[PDB]
């Protein structure tokens, strides 16, 4: 009886079970017909549960059993280049996956003593992020904006950029349509970036329970490399859909409603997930590996995505998520429709790690350009009313315009470290002052092409090593001066 | 006696006892076979007490036994906690072995009476430009920082820690800071290499713990601060221990998260029915009695970036000096982002600060308030239209808005510029010169992250 | 084995049952002594199911007997439904006699899997050349006509009905609940006189019928369209089908009705809605598999004159293309009256359609925009003073806006014109030639109702 | 020809009964079924064919077409057509007659604004003259 049970209520994917006195919190259940549940509400005389999968073949009076184990997913290095659902079952039909290990889905993060500061960079290929809002291995950052503002373009470009680095990547799709998921998978396979990526798909045609548990399984899959000294990277397509699914589940299950028609513990829901991304120390790696590997530091990076309505950042939920992460990137509709792409708001977007997550050359170069941009924006807004100006204000305005044009980039065209370094050096030193406000977009591309055709050993040295010796800056200055004269667009 | 679990929803757990052995309120209980402990929250008759579990509730089921300790959660207090990091029940989490201390105090205690309330009389310099002028501090007081997410509260807190705590001797400081783990782990490390870990105690809890732990973190830190200040070395004092809490809001957030599950009806915005008393019973205990002194600094979160929210609005009455941070100033590039208006200190009196300081502060606030009302006129009609007596006000307001900016020692990783420190007299001299109309030819671009006036002169010369 | 009605509250009818035989969700039951059928929605324990009445309701009393069909509601589908009008349950109402089709399908089915999706993103080609170039559709997409009552929206639907048959030999289904405005003949007659009647199947429902009838109509239309798509010819391939789900009167109601296409009820189940599981499959059932593709056209109202972002935009979340009807251009008489600038589509991208179409389509919008911005100055001060550079822009804009007009085969029986069906590549060629300026010599009026470019030059030479 | 002196007051009475029946308030000013309350009524006014007339009358009447016309009245506050009830009835009717108050107080009586008052069947009903 302690494991046996009945069913007394089915509606909208919630099944409420009598009996089951010997039932823990989160332990799986077995239904008739190969269906598994999850006990989330324990009461005086009943047990709440959510069904994983289609529940239309469940009635009153059936039986259920307790497995005695927590929810777990297969995990390993053989999951690379495959597509699975929220439980790890393959769906692309490329044969079964040879699983060897299983990992718990609900687990606590590494303690405070077992962590380390983050000093290694992660490249994205975007000039804006890599120079103004740096990201590093182990840092959590957020992409925030409206609908149709290019939020997902930035996430994939980053996955593609991790080709020669050696970072395993994961992708989680929540609430998206099947056609969009198929298109994304085709794009990943075409570019060759599927050889190390894993895709978890819980589409809109899936129960809210599946759309609720996708990020946890994604993180559990991604922690395999972190616990063993290899880096990883995970992307959540949209956490707003997960919040909606959680509100649904916690309302169909009788739980008192709260502010904004949302329920309690939404902050806990979004915090117990993001905090699982950390950079462990070599002692933690050594202790977990039982001496198999030594002198290695693990890491795990996250890039959750949240969408907003009417382009406001002061909404209660967006701020609740901003307060958890170590930064945010804000995408504005007004900038998108104006031709500024990728639309990134310099003033409202920050990075908390700072220059620690950068190479030496970039950190030495990209200093104090975001604040200069915000100051320029406010100065221009004020000066649109000012009748007269002076030399200093005009110089600041021109520099701001040129920089805001230099930061525009195309899709699927990732720049490398040398390209970013050359562009930022040319901008800072002042060789873009005489060039017209238009034809700046042509300028950087032509200059990168010239610096790639010639001066190749210099770029090889800059790419392999992030050092910025006086010789490097002298060579860059000489090359930019050579390109300025005796060379046309 | 021993009870049993009869219901569990998330964090809220209610345990049914015998007829005559019902534990009193806040009588911690131990669950046998697990590392979890429970604290009583409210009685429901019939021999049922609805409690909150300290630690995760995963791994437990209905039917498990519990043993009543019949005493509140007691923490170790003494001189041996110095240099140690501990979790809320007081268990060390620094991998440094146990703590050799027998003295223990409960975390729930009454408040000091009206008779034993002491005044505050001595100023306390901090080195910041805007704080030392528009909001003077005083030893034994209470200070709060008001901000929305992403506006710089922490950086300012770390600068305050670095600027006063490291210099004052015999402080016996206490750290109750709670923030993103990455920020914490770095602190412990930074404190160590500087060899100041000797005279500091730390209590830390993360964001991932269930509501049981997040609810009672601040009480533990308060108990450790109360013990230190009260004690007196032979021919000596309590060391004027300083308390810094970076986790005040979570107290109320966990309270409102679990209030609905305790059966309390929704109120106001939906905040819990008992917000005011719950905030008061904690915010009162941070005081300076006639037997000692405590100087505290807090961080106050502003949900949705409005100050009329019932949570930050109730806290205004409980503080002496209030510092308010605005998102707009942060987005404009000015750091620190403190709203010159809407920031005030009780110690701003002609009898305390003096005569010149009061006039300087009032004139500055007057100029800024006048500039706050000329924007719409400039919009509709040209700038040229406004008289010259308002052109002067506009230009001086812009110059003053940038001159309240300075670079910090702590925040050099972001901008890469060296840190600065400014004494109070330099601030007064510079602002007196500015409001007088001198420095009216220096462009406003030379007042940015330049600190002292002579540095303003040099930076203007370089342009 | 037989139940009894227990609780009649609005549309919700709770029905109890014996212990060993309780109907599974979505099963249909028949009520003896009356014309009504019940649809199961959720189970409530104690052998009690919550159901919704489907037939017309009349003189219901507590404790009525009910017999179970044990299967979901099955609707007759085949080839005999073409040119017929049926009830929500498929019962004909046009007095034309019973439908001879013998095969039926359940109206509650599952989504196609990830392995059944198409291997590319193709564009559906219609006869209309404005829509095709500026707001291309996608096989399996979702369309929204953002049109007010005054413009002739119906003729656009008819032209689509006719062209799909001719263009891709694909049938259509029409479903709608009630009528919002009466300015012309009811659709049925307006389709009978145009002889497009035998290529479509129609499902209709009033408002004085129970709220069950008003719901579950899009499901019947969807099942019919699915059967049309899946049927294979001798070549082993399916058809492309259009689903014309009519708007339910107003958009305030369409807020629920738009979400009714997204599977949301307008307060039919006021206690515990069951939509997450029913809804959300509806958005999927419309897709392009490898065999066949089904697309959805839905009309909506814009009273505020606000559409898209100005409009609530809740519709904007899932719509892939928005077709906009302009009253000003309709006063002009350019039918179809579709705004060439306001209407947008997400399929207009360099990757989905190619760089050629993107380059050609993007240029014409720029010329139209420039002409719209200078029309006022042309009005106040005349065309002659304008520089010749912009005069070419105005002339080209007039040429394209005249060329957007097109004779329609559905109106041939009225006007007598031979009608046109212009293929997409020819439209691209003609627009590219006009943009380059080869047609500059060609005089005006050779594009108004002249159909295809070769017909443009034939019209030019004939006059 | 049927004329409803005021339909907004009917909505208010329905709201009162619904609220006294302990139904939830909702986020809007009125319950959500006010729309159907008005639609079920305004849908019953239409012209029938001569065949239906003969069919219903058992052949007593021949070659005559029935009809029914509605002229409901709706009350607005400060000329706000964006409210809940006013916009529900605008979208299910074949025309609108907009009577202003500025013209009424200016002496122009009847005060009809031709700019926004339109008809849909217009031009067919009018006689040849
Ligand atoms: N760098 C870019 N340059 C030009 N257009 C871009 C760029 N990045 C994105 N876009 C445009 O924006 C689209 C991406 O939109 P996005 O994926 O953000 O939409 P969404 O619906 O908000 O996202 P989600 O898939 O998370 O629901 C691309 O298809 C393209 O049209
Ligand atoms: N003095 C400063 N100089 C430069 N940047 C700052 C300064 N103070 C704050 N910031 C920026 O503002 C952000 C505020 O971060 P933090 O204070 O840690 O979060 P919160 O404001 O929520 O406590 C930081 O990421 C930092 O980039
Ligand atoms: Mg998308
Ligand atoms: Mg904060």
């Amino acid at each position: 009886a302690k494991n046996e049970g009945t069913i007394v209520m089915v509606s909208d994917g919630i099944v409420r079970i009598h009996g089951l006195a010997d039932a823990m919190y989160g332990e799986m259940i077995e239904f008739d017909g190969g269906l598994f549940g999850m006990a989330l509400n324990l009461e005086q005389d009943s047990v709440g549960a959510v069904v994983l999968g289609n529940y239309l073949s469940l009635q009153e009076g059936q039986k259920a059993r307790c497995t005695g184990r927590v929810l777990e997913v297969p995990v390993g290095p053989e999951l690379l280049g495959r597509v699975v659902d929220a439980l790890g079952n393959p769906i692309d039909g490329k044969g079964p996956i040879d699983a060897k290990l299983t990992d718990a889905v609900e687990k606590v993060a590494p303690g405070v003593i077992w962590r380390q500061s983050v000093d290694q960079p992660v490249q994205t290929g975007y000039k804006s992020v890599d120079t103004m809002i740096p990201v590093g291995r182990g840092q959590r950052e957020l992409i925030i904006g409206d609908r149709q503002t290019g939020k997902t373009a930035m996430a994939i470009d980053a996955i593609i950029a991790q080709k020669n680095s050696g970072i395993k990547c994961v992708y989680v799709a929540i609430g998206q349509k099947q056609s969009t998921i198929a298109n994304v998978v085709r794009k990943l396979e075409e570019t060759g970036a599927m050889a190390y990526t894993t895709v978890v798909a819980a589409a809109a045609a899936d129960p809210a329970a599946m759309q609720y548990l996708a990020p946890y399984s994604g993180c559990t899959m991604g922690e395999y490399f972190r616990d063993r000294g290899e880096d990883a990277l995970i992307i959540y397509d949209d956490l707003s859909k997960q919040a909606v699914a959680y509100r649904q589940i916690s309302l169909l299950l009788r739980r008192p409603p709260g502010r904004e028609a949302y329920p309690g513990d939404v902050f806990y829901l979004h915090s117990r997930l993001l905090e699982r991304a950390s950079r462990v120390s070599a002692e933690y790696v050594e202790k977990f590996t039982n001496g198999a590997v030594t002198g290695k530091t693990g890491s795990l990076t996250a890039l959750p995505i949240i969408e907003t309505q009417a382009g406001d950042v002061s909404a209660f939920v967006p701020t609740n998520v901003i307060s958890i992460t170590d930064g945010q990137i804000f995408l504005e509709t007004s900038l998108f429709n104006a031709g500024i792409r990728p639309a990134v708001n310099a003033g409202i977007s920050v990075s908390r790690v700072g220059g620690s997550a950068q190479t030496k050359i970039i950190k030495k170069l990209s200093g104090g350009i975001r604040t200069a941009l915000a100051q320029y924006r406010e100065l221009a807004a004020f000066a649109q009313f000012a009748s007269d100006l002076d030399e200093a204000t005009r110089k600041q305005l021109e520099h701001g315009q040129r920089v805001t044009e230099l930061m525009k980039q195309k899709q699927y065209a990732p720049y490398s470290i040398a390209d970013q370094a050359v562009s930022v050096y040319a901008s800072n030193e002042g060789y873009m002052a005489d060039v017209e406000v238009k034809k700046i977009v042509d300028f950087d591309a032509a200059l990168i092409a010239y610096f790639r055709s010639e001066y190749a050993p210099l770029m090889k040295q800059i790419d392999e090593t992030g050092d910025y010796n006086k010789d490097i800056e002298a060579a860059i200055k000489a090359g930019i001066e050579s390109f300025k004269a005796t060379q046309t667009y | 006696s021993s009870g049993r679990i009869i219901q569990i929803i998330g964090a809220v757990i209610d345990v049914e006892f015998e007829r005559t052995s019902v534990p009193k309120i806040y009588d911690a209980l131990q669950v046998d076979g697990t590392e979890t402990t429970l604290e009583v929250q409210q009685q429901l008759g019939d021999g049922v007490v609805r409690t909150i579990a300290m630690g995760s509730t995963e791994g437990l089921k209905r039917g498990l036994t519990v043993t009543s300790t019949n005493a509140p959660i007691s923490v170790p207090v003494g001189t041996a906690t110095l240099g140690r990091i501990m979790d809320v029940l007081g268990r060390p989490i620094d991998e440094a072995g146990p703590v050799a201390t027998e003295e223990r105090l409960p975390i729930h205690r009454q408040a000091p009476s009206y008779a034993e309330q002491a005044a505050s009389t001595d100023l306390l310099e901090t080195g910041i430009k805007v704080i030392d002028l528009l909001c003077p501090f005083a030893k034994g007081g209470k200070v709060g920082l008001f901000g929305g997410a992403g506006v710089g509260k922490t950086v300012n807190m770390m600068e305050l820690i670095n600027n006063i705590a490291k210099a004052h001797s015999g402080l016996s400081v206490f750290a109750g800071v709670g923030e993103r783990t990455r920020e914490g782990n770095d602190f412990y490390h930074e404190m160590k290499d500087s060899n100041v870990l000797d005279k500091v105690a730390m209590v830390y809890g993360q964001m991932n713990e269930p509501p049981g732990n997040r609810l009672r973190v601040a009480l533990t830190g308060l108990t450790m601060a109360e013990y230190f200040r009260d004690e007196k070395d032979e021919n000596g004092k309590g060391r004027d221990v300083l308390l810094f809490v970076d986790n005040i809001y979570r107290y109320t957030l966990a309270g409102t998260e679990v209030s609905a599950l305790l059966g309390r009806m929704p109120s106001a915005v939906g905040y819990q029915p008992t917000l005011a008393e719950e905030m008061g019973v904690l915010q009162e205990r941070i005081t300076s009695t006639k037997s000692g002194s405590i100087t505290s600094i807090q961080a106050v979160y502003v949900p949705a970036d409005d100050l009329t929210d019932p949570s930050p609005a109730t806290t205004f009455a409980h503080l002496d000096a209030t510092v308010v941070l605005s998102r707009d100033i942060a987005s404009s590039g000015i750091y620190p982002a403190i709203d010159p208006l809407d920031s005030t200190s009780r110690q701003l009196d002609p009898l305390v600060v003096g005569q010149e300081h009061y006039e300087i502060a009032r004139a500055v606030q007057n100029v800024l308030q006048r500039y706050k009302e000329l924007k719409d006129i400039i919009a509709i009609l040209g700038m040229d239209e406004l008289a010259e007596e308002d052109k002067l006000v506009v230009y001086r307001a812009r110059k003053i808005q940038r001159f309240f900016s300075q670079p910090f020692h702590v925040a050099e990783v972001f901008t890469g510029a060296p840190g600065k420190l400014v004494p109070l007299k330099e601030t007064i001299r510079g602002f007196k010169g500015l409001l007088a109309g001198e420095y009216d030819h220096i462009p406003e671009q030379a007042f940015y992250m330049v600190g002292g006036i002579d540095e303003v002169i040099a930076k203007a010369e370089k342009l």
